[PDB]
């Protein structure tokens, strides 16, 4: 069901890269479940929502690249704890 | 090299994570992009829709990772 998201991300990729991909797929997933409940009331066109949502998806992809190089994503795979 | 049996091909496609807290902090950072959707949302449904979108976003990530081979809700 919802586990299709990680099943659809190549396992030939490093696991930290797969986490970055999973972040974007989850963002797009939550977009797509919200969109059918939006209608063209004045001041809020679905066209403008898709423009804002797709613009944010590309900013998120850049943001995740930054988290991949500054070590933040890598912390999800480290343990020096009990 | 030849010693031992070989591992069977991968069957668990969830991202194999080790730190539940680090994932939570990553989700907090990415949560800012969900909030930015509120601009395009109408005031009528904005607040409940953003809570719903945030929870859907965090659920999709959490259900697609393992914490030390365990499910998210059963790990620490």
């Amino acid at each position: 069901g919802i586990t299709e998201l990680s099943r659809s991300i190549s396992v030939d990729l490093a696991e930290s890269k797969r986490l970055g991909c999973l972040l974007l797929s989850s963002f797009q997933f939550s977009i797509q479940k919200l969109e059918p409940f939006l209608r063209d009331t004045k001041g809020f066109s679905l066209e403008s929502f898709r423009a804002k949502a797709s613009s944010l998806s590309e900013e998120l992809k850049h943001f995740a690249d930054g988290l991949e190089t500054d070590g933040t994503l890598q912390k999800c795979f480290e343990d020096s704890n009990g | 090299g030849p010693l031992g049996s070989s591992a069977t091909p991968r069957e668990d496609f969830r991202v194999r994570c080790t730190s539940k807290r680090a994932v939570t902090e990553m989700l907090q950072l990415c949560g800012r992009f969900v909030q930015k959707l509120g601009d395009a949302l109408p005031e009528e449904i904005r607040e409940p829709a953003l809570r719903d979108a945030q929870w859907t976003f965090e659920s999709a990530v959490q259900e697609n990772i393992s914490i030390n081979g365990q499910a998210w809700q059963e790990a620490s």
